Formats: C-alpha cells, structure tokens, sequence
RNA sequence: ACCUCGGAGCAGAACCCAACCUCCGAGCAGUACAUGCUAAGACUUCACCAGUCAAAGCGAACCUUUGAUCCA
RNA sequence: CCGAGCCUGGUGAUAGCUGGUUGUCCAAGAUAGAAUCUUAGUUCAACUUUAAAUUUGCCCACAGAACCCAAAUCCCCUU
C-alpha cells in the first residue's frame, strides 16, 4: 500500500505536496491542510509542515463521533494529532510599478 | 515577356494596370512611440489627450474620465502593451487599444459595493 | 562567398562589423571565418558540457588566454577554466560565452 | 530489428514504434495512455482526465524509441501548422 | 611564427616522422590476455553469451512497451504534409548586409539558395521557403522577395520597408527545377510549366491579404493600407520609387524563371535558348 | 442486470452520453448539461449499447 | 484447488515485506447524471505499463471491486 | 547402427543446453525487486564502470510520526 506519512516535521513544503496517505485518520488536517476523498494529507500552502496535539471537536453532523463525545464524562476531552503547514512566503508585496 | 492563360491580366481582366496593384485614422506622426527592450518587449505610446483634434470633444471628455489612471500629470494619455516580442505587435496592441477605448467613448467590485452601502448607512451624522 | 558591401554607417542593420583598418597591435589575431563572422562558437558534449572555441587565432594565443581571463573573470567571479590549444590555434573556455566573446573581439577590432 | 537489410544493408524501422510514438526533434518522446479509450462508461472522471493525456517517455523508453527507429525520424520538420512546434525544443533547461 | 623556425631546426619531414594527433586513435580491444581474455566480456552462460538474446524491444514475454501502447496518429500522412523551410528577417538582412543576396533584384528561391541563405529539400517534401516575423523590428532592407508562405508580420515588416512580398506556390518538379536549375539544364529538358496550387492551396494563394501570386492584384492596395493601419507605419508610395519596376517585377504563374518561358531549351554548353516554334508544342507550353 | 444505453440529446444535437439502467427498467429520459448547446436538455434513450 | 484485484491475519513503532499460507468478496451494486471541463503541485504496490490525490480557474448546481495492444 | 533407409542439397539448420574462448601489467568492481508459456532465459529496476556538469551528500541532538488497546525505525540543525 506504501502509505504513512510523506513530510515529516519541519519539512520544507509546497502547496499540492502529498503530507501524508492513510486509511483512517491517523493524522488530521491542521492549518493549511487539505483532505483528498481517500483520507490523503495535502499541502494548501507553501511552508513547513509541523505535527501537534489538539482538542478535537467533530463536525455536529458526525453522529457516531457526537454520540461518542455525549457518552464523554463531564471532564475529558479528546485529543488528535493534527498536521498543520506553516506558511513561509507571504502571499505578494506592493511594487511600483509606475511613477504618473 | 511571357504569358499564359493564368496570367494575372487574363484572370482579373477589370484591373490590368500595373499601378492599379499600388495605388494607395489615428495619426502617427501626433502620436508618440517608444520602444523599452525590457523575453517581451515593451511598447509605449502617448499622446495628449486634451490636445487630440482629431478625437471629437465628447469623446475626449468620456476617454479622460473613464481612463483618467492613464493620464499623465501632463494631461497625455499613456498606454503601453509588453505582450510580445516583436515591437510591432505591441504598437499594433496599442492602437487597437486607442481604437477601443475611442470606440466605447462614442458608445472584486461586491465588496466595495458593500462597504460603501455601509458608509452610507454610516452616514448620518448631519453637523 | 562575395566580400561584404561598403555600408555607410557601422554595425549594419544585422549587427555586423567589418574588422577595423588597420588591424589591432595585439600579439595575436583572430581571423574572421570564410563568411567574415567572429569564429566564436557554442560546444557541447555529453548533454551538459558547454564551452565556447575562440577557433581561428594567430600569434600569441597565450596572451588570448590571458586576455579572455581578464576579460571573463569579473563576469564569473572566478577566473574561467580553459584549454589552449597551441597546434590549432584556438581557445577553448568552460561556459557559454559567445555572445560577450564576439562583442569583446568585435571591440578589440577582429 | 533489422540491422543490415537483405536488400539495402541499412538498418530498418520497426513501424510499430512509429504507428504509436511522436518524436520531438530535442529528444523526447510522446504517447498515448494505454486503454484511454476503453471503457470509459466505468473510469471516473480524473482517471478519464489523466488517460486523454498526451505523456513523455522515460530515458530509456525514449533510448529503445531510438533504437529502433532510423535518424529519418529524428529530422527536423518544419511542418505547415503542427500543433507541436513549439514543443519540438527545449527551454531554460540546466543540464 | 615560432613554429615554423622550430621546423627548421628540426629533421626532415618525412612518411618515417608522423604520428597521429594523440588522442585520435583510441586502441583496439581484442579477447586475448588475462584481462580481456576467458569469457571475454560475454559473461556466463546464457542467451546474452550465446550471443542469441531476443531481439531490441522484446521484455521477456511481457507485452512490450513499444505495442501496449495504443496506436495514434502522430505521424499519419507526415510524408504528404507540406514543409516550409523557414526564412526569418534576421537572415534576410543578414544575407542582404553581407552581400549574398541582393536587393536590387527580385528576391526569389533560386536568388535564395544561391545566395545559400536557405537549403530546400524538395525530396523531402520541402513545398518551399516560409517568411518568418523573427527579426521584423530591425529589419531595414528595400526588397522584392517571392516566398511560398509568408506570416502577416514578415509582410508588414516587409512592405513597411519600402517592398515588395508575393506568395507564390511551386510543386514539387518546378521546386526541384527552381532551387538547383543548373542541374535541370544540364538533363537536357524543356523547361516545364508550374503547376497550379493544389486545391486546398487555391484560397490561400488567391487570397490578397496572403499577396498570393493568384490574387487579384486590384485588392493589394487594400490589403497594404489595412496592415499599415494595423501596425501602425505609414504605407511608402512604391510607385514614386526609383526601383519600382523591379519591385514590380513578377513571374507568370506558370513560369519558374523570371526570363524563361516553358518550354525553353537552355543549351549551356554555347550559352544558347532554343525556343521551339511548332504551334501545339506553344499552345502546351503556354497552357 | 444492468445494461449501458446510449442517452441522446433532445436538443437536436449530435451529443450522447451513455448511462447504466436496469433491464427490466423503462427506458430512460433524464436531464443533462449540453456541451454544444450549453445548457441543461432532455435526453432520451435510443439504443441498447450492451448487458452487463 | 488455486492463478487477477481488494479487505483482514502478517509483521508490536516510516515504508517494504512471513512468498508459500488462512479467512472473506469483486468481476460489482446503489446513487448522481457538472457524480463536468481544465489545471499548479504531489503520491504510487519497489521497473515500465498502469493506478491515486489535488489547490487555483472556468461551468453547473446548492459518490460509497478489475483487463493492455491489435482488431471489429 | 529402421518407432521409420541411405546420400547429396537447403545447411555454417536450430540449440534459453554442454564444452571451449589464446600477450603483459594496473585499476574500479557483489546478491537485490517486478513481469514473463516464466523461474537452466530474458527485459526493466537496483547495483556496477567510464566520461561530464553542478552543489551539497552521508552520520545525526533536540523537536516530530494513532487510535484500536521490545530491539528499534523514519526525519535533520550541528559535527
Ligand atoms: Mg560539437
Ligand atoms: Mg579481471
Ligand atoms: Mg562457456
Ligand atoms: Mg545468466
Ligand atoms: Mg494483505
Ligand atoms: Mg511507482
Ligand atoms: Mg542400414
Ligand atoms: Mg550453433
Ligand atoms: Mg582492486
Ligand atoms: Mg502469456
Ligand atoms: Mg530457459
């Protein structure tokens, strides 16, 4: 299957790069992350790739995962390791183009 | 010389002359041109436009307005084209942009609408 | 191969020169090819190897050598890697230079 | 192949090669995806996309291609209207 | 030179002193000795020491990649598809500042080639010679020039100059005839009449705005105002040039060279035209 | 089973596209975007291209 | 009996792998008929063939299991 | 010397099989995936050799790589 994870932490990326290829959702998507229909983590910018641990919130129209979160005791919170791309290049710059 | 049946006075028997074959509105010379070897070249033509007698008044009134970014502090309207290598077609692309422009005048946005509906609505203060 | 016509004004509409009357004093010459062009000419080998021949120079072509050199240097930052080819009289430069080579001859007046 | 033909000596083109690849005079050579026109009904779009495009071989393919078609077909053709014209040349390429 | 005074101090030049430039003559590798002996370079056992392999382009047994992929028309009819060697400006007006080709006579594929400013391959279906836009913004040469294609560029460049640009067909015999006539005149033929454009030529060499040389010459005018309005120069009076009968100067349409009529016999050998005068052979020769 | 039937547009134009509808099943009639035409038009069944 | 593909064992922690082997199911079904067109950048079953993901843009609307070439 | 005579010719049949493959000296030089009427072969890859161009390469300290419910590995600033 060769899948797993493409660009490791602190690896120089640019937006389209495959990050990771999984089955289930091993990692999520962070900040400048897009999913492919098959589960596939992409680069929506170009920068550098770090992984950390958030709080997960599921979208309210995943019920199995909303059931899962009501059967919660009232202290817990569930964590996911997400992967974000932290943008390098600012998006472009002001240049003088003509002096009328 | 010779001649055949193909020959071009036998094809075309109305034009026969030979000066019928060379016999000869945006003026060049009003117009200024200049060349930038900036790959594309770069063509510049610039005239004033106050001054253009032969661009009709209302016309020159509806081009000032509408294109008054290309307007110089001198009052000449300047419009360049850098869309090819060959000097011609960037000066060919710039008259046909004045034919254009002189052609409309005889006859991203949603949000700026939207901000001013806002300053407007923001508008009430009256001293 | 007809000599060049007499124009009146220099370079020609092509970019041409004639070489200038009399020739330069240096210690070597580079004779124009038979169609009276600089024989300054792009190599390449093995896909990725460009070079460019200084082909037909006569005396000096040490002094050629030491000539490009200077004249190259400030342009690589480096001083250029070169073969002189004493037998045939030419030099051959790493890198393609041919267009700045043939305007520097064309100022030295070959 | 035929190297040396009975009846000229010279080496021959395989046509097979011909009837499928187009050579572009810098080297490279383009194709076809295989079954881009089989059964389109059960391809999903992106996978039809990606069958409709014309493909550079590999170095090697591109040296087999070689091989086995003669230097006729690595002339240059100044052909009157070819839609490949401009990629008959490579740009802006280091080593 | 230096070397020369090193030659007189050196032994006679003889066949006993030469030698190869080194590096010219790598040496030959024969399969005797330890190193290239044994199995000399074949390895071990098997079809590739055999020396029987299977032939370039077979995998083994697997479909080969050269078949698995689907035949395509990339090269269906390339052997009747016209070429058009191109002529750009810039070696227009280099070949006119060197002097290979001149101006002040009509520029056609025989003044070309003659001036070796193009090499035409009629065997391999060159249909001609294409004038080509590269050079236009410095090109500054008054010339007449008959091309087979010709860009809207390179017409306007040409005409903006003070010339004179014609598109003018040539099948594949007259094109022959046309870029070498020499040997033409030495097989001994009459000289044969150009053939008409094929069918799907006929509208570009009728139309004016391509100056075909079929075109009605009534709607050049037209056409020359129009580019001098499109690219923006003044359109020059040729008629009130010096040169203007040579800018003039054009061939019949079923004639190859300027001066010659079909049916000519150049005899070269005491510089001689024999012209025949039977009138069928005329009334062939003028069809 | 299924079978691939050729749906042909009732626009007039030579556009089909082919579609998958159970045999059993009445013949097909469904709206689809017209390449040529640029718009959405009916498109009816014409033939049985195969069973699969 | 099997021969292709997919899922699980079977590899504890990137990938790859225990081939042979164990079990299961697919040569599809359902849905839609933009479930279109194009296009940066990537992945990849260790070759190739093939197979995947995809920003931006255009256009409509407002997806979950296989087979090349030739030939017809 | 007949489960199909002998001779000549096609014929230097063909052989993925066996055997052989001749001066001197130096140098670099290793097990490895896929497909295949394929596993006594071959083609691609990997490795290998030569020449060439260019600039980073290997090692790696942290940081980082999943839930279901071990030894180590990957990745790279330094060095
Ligand atoms: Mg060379
Ligand atoms: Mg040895
Ligand atoms: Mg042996
Ligand atoms: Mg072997
Ligand atoms: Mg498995
Ligand atoms: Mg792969
Ligand atoms: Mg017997
Ligand atoms: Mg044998
Ligand atoms: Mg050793
Ligand atoms: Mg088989
Ligand atoms: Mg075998």
């Amino acid at each position: 299957r060769r899948q797993g994870i493409k660009k490791m932490e602190g690896h120089y990326v640019h937006a389209g790069n495959i990050i990771a290829t999984q089955r289930h959702f091993r990692w999520h998507p962070g900040a400048h992350v897009g999913v492919g229909k098959n589960k596939c983590l992409y680069a929506l910018e170009e920068g550098i790739v770090r992984y950390t641990k958030e709080v997960y919130v599921p979208h309210p129209r995943n019920t199995e995962a909303v059931d899962l979160i009501t059967r919660l005791p009232k202290g817990a919170v569930l964590y996911k390791t997400f992967v974000h791309v932290v943008p390098a290049k600012p998006e472009g710059t002001f240049k003088l183009v003509a002096m009328l | 010389e010779f001649k055949s049946i193909y020959s071009l006075d036998k094809l075309y028997p109305e034009s026969q002359g030979s000066d019928t074959a060379w016999r000869v509105d945006i003026p060049l010379d009003r117009l200024t041109i200049s060349y930038c070897r900036s790959v594309n070249s770069k063509a510049e033509v610039r005239f004033h436009l106050a001054t253009a007698e032969w661009i009709a008044e209302p016309v020159r009134q509806k081009i000032a307005i509408t294109h008054k970014n290309k307007i110089n502090r001198l009052g000449e309207l300047i419009l360049t084209s850098e869309s090819s290598r060959y000097q011609f077609r960037n000066l060919a692309d710039c008259l046909q942009k004045i034919r254009d422009m002189i052609t409309e005048a005889s006859q991203k946005l949603h949000r700026i609408r939207i901000e001013n509906m806002n300053r407007e609505r923001l508008r009430q203060k009256r001293i | 191969i007809p000599d060049p016509p007499k124009h009146e004004h220099y370079p020609t509409p092509s970019g041409w020169q004639p070489p200038r009357d009399p020739p330069p004093n240096l210690p070597y010459f580079v004779r124009r090819s038979r169609m009276h062009n600089i024989p300054v000419y792009k190599d390449i080998t093995h896909g990725n190897r460009q070079m460019t021949v200084i082909r037909k120079v006569e005396g000096d072509i040490w002094a050629l050598q030491k000539d490009v050199e200077d004249f190259l240097s400030p342009l690589l930052g480096k001083t250029p890697v070169t073969q002189v080819n004493e037998v045939t009289g030419t030099l051959r430069i790493k890198g393609y230079f041919d267009q700045e080579l043939k305007a520097w001859l064309l100022e030295k007046g070959f | 192949l035929t190297y040396f033909s009975a009846r000229k000596g010279k080496r021959k083109t395989v046509k097979a090669v011909i009837d499928r690849f187009l050579r572009l005079h810098c080297g490279l050579w383009v194709r076809r995806k295989a079954g881009y026109k089989k059964k389109l009904w059960k391809k999903t779009p992106a996978r039809k996309k990606r069958l409709r495009e014309f493909v550079f071989c590999n170095k090697t393919q591109s040296k087999l291609l070689d091989k086995m078609t003669t230097s006729f077909w690595k002339r240059r053709n100044w052909y009157v209207d070819d839609p490949y014209q401009k990629y008959h040349d490579r740009t802006n390429l280091k080593v | 030179a230096r070397a020369l005074d090193l030659l007189r101090g050196l032994p006679r030049v003889s066949l006993a002193n030469l030698k190869p430039n080194p590096g010219s003559k790598k040496p030959e590798r024969r399969p005797r000795g330890r190193r290239r002996g044994r199995k000399c370079g074949r390895g071990h056992k098997g079809e590739r020491q055999r020396g029987t392999r299977p032939r370039l382009g077979f995998e083994g047994g697997q479909t080969p990649f050269y078949i698995r992929i689907p035949k395509y028309g990339f090269n269906e009819g390339h052997s009747f598809r016209r070429q058009y060697k191109p002529l750009s400006l810039n070696r227009l007006q280099y070949l006119i500042d060197l002097g290979r080709v001149d101006p002040s006579q009509p520029i056609d594929l025989t003044q070309l080639v003659n001036g070796r400013g193009v090499t035409i391959q009629p065997l391999k279906r060159d249909y001609g010679v294409q004038l080509v836009e590269e050079g236009a913004d410095t090109f500054t040469a008054k010339v007449n020039i008959e091309v087979q294609l010709a860009s809207e560029l390179a017409i306007a460049a040409i005409e903006k100059n003070g010339g004179v640009v014609t598109t003018a067909f040539y099948d594949p015999r007259s094109l022959d005839i046309v870029c070498k006539p020499v040997p033409f005149f030495l097989r001994g033929q009459p000289i044969p009449k150009r053939m008409l454009p094929p069918e799907e030529l006929v509208p570009y060499y009728t139309d004016a705005k391509n100056r075909g040389y079929l075109a009605d010459p009534a709607k050049f005018p037209e056409a020359r105002l129009e580019l001098a309005r499109k690219y923006g120069y003044i359109l020059p009076d040729i008629t009130k040039d010096e040169l203007f009968k040579m800018l003039c100067t054009r061939k019949d349409p079923r004639q190859i060279f300027f001066g010659l009529a079909p049916g000519w016999v150049v005899n070269m050998a005491d510089k001689k035209i024999l012209k025949p005068t039977d009138e069928n052979l005329l009334k062939y020769y003028t069809s | 089973k299924n079978i691939l039937v050729r749906m042909v547009s009732e626009a007039g134009t030579g556009f089909c596209f082919n579609t998958k509808r159970n045999r059993l099943r009445e013949k097909l009639t469904l709206l689809h975007y017209d390449p040529v035409v640029k718009q959405r038009v009916l498109f009816v069944e014409k033939k049985k291209i195969r069973s699969l």
